[PDB]
């Protein structure tokens, strides 16, 4: 709670800068943003939708675009008659089976529903759900399936890119923020572990600081029961350890999230990924596509922020290439290094 | 009233740290002057000047790729990044070997671009050994945008050897513009600078290093930030005999830097004037042989170059203000001196009267420097003023 409130206040402090970088991030995909916006909101700021679940009819007012993903745009919207703001995720259709994939995503998400959960799923009125939405624009087909969720204050990917632009985390407060994020990441991963759960996408673009300062993990459809077998391709290649790159089908394990946890803590202190892995939107990044391509498999901290040794050690232990010897997050919290992290945070806060 | 006293007394009029020679050398020259052996007096002055002229300065610059090492080196050399002889980025990181870059006008001032430690497979202590740490007069860690672990590991290693380094934070103009663009409702130029500075200070302390000299500057705008104070600190850390060469090589970025160059060069004129023999005739009643005129023209050209008002320097200014050189030349005095209605002979005669009216003959009654040396003092004042005049334009 103490750390949450500190993060909340820090977010408010950097609110204008985050907003600036958020807008900057939308310039490159402007054509996509405009085309998706024109599809979902072809008249003015409001569009009327029906819930696919029990929620009935809503009018969603566009406030502003928030973020672009590989095949999606996320908008800040308002349901005026409920007095509630939401993030709304809208999906583009490249694939011929985009429709069936989204139907599958819907079922997996809501069957499954620290975790950012959806609030509702809706479809534009007078048009079939999942099918391509009218009015169509040729460069960007949009599916009639809109996912409503609480809006994060910032995702870690955008935070890192913002810090790369101007490193506002200076002095003991910025350093403390790095400590708190490190501790939050570890506890989030530890919480999953405690429930025998594994997420395929424990990555900065799926890690969200909420308005109350809490760090949450998104996309409950990618949560697995530990030991479950699934498509290895569901793990982003730059966030996949070697054992997820050698097969069509992989076992989803606590070792996977130990690895991904190591990556994210490394990025907290370094901004780019380790091992020369390509990290879009960060200047210091090399171009290694994945670990299956040979490169620097040694863990290098030279171009990072000067991180404390207790953090270095924890990253090193999470990023053990041996899938049988990675430090798991619950175990990590019992280490002296985690104790030291907690005491640095406690001393600095009070 | 005695000549050796007048000779030493001139130097006492300059503040400690502005003296071109040590007390020991001054004592030796004064001693020989008192003993009346002119030949040994000359040789003492000659030796001192030669020791000064042949002094070599080796300045190391380390830091991450893209931190502004080559830019920093070029700025101190008064060379644009795209001009000939400019240090270029990236190259040292490939060779993994230091590369020397000489100052164009004072070639005994040498800057060494060092590869970032991360471009090598050297741990800090090995990296310092391989880069020949002990051979440098100054070792400068350049850092931009954010402190890297490598920067602090190198610093910790140097502190472990109980040696010294300077920390230079580049691209502060970029951080300022970026925070101004990103947070206008709360942006404050002075606060951003202070917070960058304290972050540097705090980073060293937190890592067990006594805070080194720290300088926040911009290779893109020398008219502001810590460039002047950096220069002050570097020269102060040098033995006296190396000061002249470093000083005259410095970019002409403040009135203080310019004035300080004038002070050093005034002492050089005094030494040269005494080495040449004092005379017993007033300089308004002597004339210049062609050998003197030649020495004068070469003196003016050296001064103009030192102070950045030489032909090449003026041309560069002209392109950038987008004008004809004759518009730049017209703002100052030195370019017209040896140019075609009052003859050159009348003109130099007038300069003597003006100088000696304003300043006297600098010496006990009935003793004088040779006329050429009053002229050099006059030229030095003129070139100094010319440099301040143009700097006012540039830094604005
Ligand atoms: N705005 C600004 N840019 C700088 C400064 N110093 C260097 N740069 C720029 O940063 C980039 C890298 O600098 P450079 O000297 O070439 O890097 P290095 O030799 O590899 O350390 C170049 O595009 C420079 O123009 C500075 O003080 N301010
Ligand atoms: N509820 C939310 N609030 C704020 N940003 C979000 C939210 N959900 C997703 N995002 C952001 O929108 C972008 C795309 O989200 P998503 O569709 O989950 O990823 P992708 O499309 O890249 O698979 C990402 O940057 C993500 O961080």
């Amino acid at each position: 709670e103490a750390g949450d409130s500190f993060m909340r206040d820090l977010l408010k402090r950097e609110e204008e800068l985050i907003g600036y970088c958020r807008e900057e991030a939308l310039k490159e995909p402007a054509a996509m943003v405009e085309a998706v916006t024109a599809t979902v909101w072809p008249q003015n700021a409001e569009t009327t939708v029906d819930s696919l679940l029990s929620q009935g009819e809503r009018k969603l007012k566009l406030v502003e675009p928030l973020r672009v993903g590989d095949r999606s745009v996320v908008f800040l919207v308002r349901d005026v008659e409920r007095l509630e703001d939401f993030a709304l995720k809208v999906f583009t259709m490249g694939a011929e089976n985009s429709r069936s994939e989204l139907e599958r995503l819907h079922e997996a998400t809501f069957a499954a529903a620290r975790l950012l959960l959806p609030s509702d799923a809706v479809a534009v009125q007078s048009q079939p759900p999942f099918a391509q939405l009218s009015p169509g624009q040729d460069d960007y087909a949009v599916a009639n399936y809109l996912l409503l969720m609480p809006a994060a204050s910032v995702d870690l990917e955008l935070l890192f890119s913002t810090l790369d632009f101007v490193y506002v985390f200076r002095g003991d407060e910025g350093i403390l923020a790095l400590h708190i994020l490190t501790a939050q990441l570890i506890r989030l991963a530890a919480n999953l572990q405690s429930k025998g759960l594994v997420h395929g996408h424990f990555t900065p673009d799926n890690l969200f600081i909420m308005p109350d300062g809490r760090l949450m993990l998104g996309d409950v459809s990618a949560l697995w029961k530990v030991g479950t077998r699934g498509p290895a391709s569901s793990v982003p290649v730059t966030y996949a350890p070697r054992e997820f790159l050698n097969a069509s089908t992989a076992t989803f394990t606590h070792a996977l999230n130990a690895w991904q946890l190591g990556l994210s803590i490394y990025r907290v202190w370094c901004l780019f990924l380790p091992f020369g892995l390509v990290t879009p939107g960060i200047k210091g990044s090399w171009k290694r596509p994945s670990l299956r391509v040979p490169g620097t498999d040694s863990l290098a901290f030279g171009s990072c922020t000067p991180l404390p040794d207790f953090v270095k050690t924890l990253i090193g232990r999470f990023l053990n290439f041996d899938r049988r010897r990675r430090l798991l997050p619950l175990e990590a919290m019992e280490t002296p290094e985690f104790l030291q992290l907690q005491n640095e945070i406690s001393s600095s806060l009070s | 009233n005695d000549l050796p006293s007048s000779f030493t007394g001139y130097f006492k009029k300059f503040n400690t740290g502005r003296k071109i020679i040590s007390q020991e050398i001054l004592n030796l020259i004064e001693l020989r002057m008192r003993k009346g052996n002119i030949q040994l007096t000359n040789s003492a002055i000659s030796d001192a000047l030669k020791e000064i002229d042949s002094s070599v300065l080796n300045v190391a610059v380390t830091g991450e790729t893209g931190s502004g090492k080559s830019s920093f080196i070029n700025t101190l050399r008064g060379i644009g990044n795209e001009e000939e002889g400019a240090a270029k980025t990236g190259v040292v990181e490939v060779t993994m070997e230091r590369h020397p870059y000489k100052h164009p006008n004072i070639p005994n001032v040498v800057f060494w671009d060092l590869p970032g430690i991360g471009s090598t497979n050297f741990p800090p202590n090995t990296y310092l050994e391989k880069m020949k740490f002990y051979e440098y007069d100054f070792f400068i860690i350049i850092s931009a945008t954010r402190f890297k672990k490598n920067d602090i590991d190198i610093a910790k290693a140097i502190s472990m050897m109980k040696k010294e380094f300077y920390f230079v934070r580049t691209k502060v103009d970029s951080d300022i513009t970026n925070e101004a663009d990103g947070k206008p409702q709360t942006f404050d130029k002075e606060k951003v600078l202070q917070d960058i500075r304290l972050n540097c200070v705090n980073t060293f302390r937190e890592n067990g290093i006594a805070e080194p000299p720290i300088f926040l500057l911009s290779n893109k705008n020398v008219c502001h930030y810590d460039f002047p104070v950096l220069m002050d600190k570097l020269i102060s850390d040098l033995p006296i005999y190396k000061r002249h060469n470093f000083m005259v090589s410095l970019p002409n970025i403040t009135d203080s830097v310019i004035e300080k160059k004038r002070q050093f060069l005034k002492q050089r004129i005094w030494l040269e004037g005494f080495a040449a023999d004092l005379v017993n005739i007033i300089p308004s009643l002597t004339f210049l042989l062609d050998s003197d005129l030649e020495t004068l023209k070469k003196s003016m050209k050296f001064y103009r170059t030192v102070f950045g008002v030489d032909e090449t320097s003026l041309q560069r200014l002209a392109r950038d203000w987008e004008i004809e050189v004759d518009q730049v030349e017209a703002m100052i005095k030195s370019p017209a001196v040896f140019k075609p209605e009052e003859t050159i002979q009348e003109r130099l005669s007038r300069y003597i009267q003006e100088f000696c009216l304003a300043n006297g003959y600098l010496l006990p009654k009935n003793s004088f420097l040779k006329e050429i040396f009053y002229l050099k003092y006059y030229f030095l004042d003129m070139v100094t003023e010319d440099a301040k005049t143009l700097l006012k334009e540039i830094c604005l």
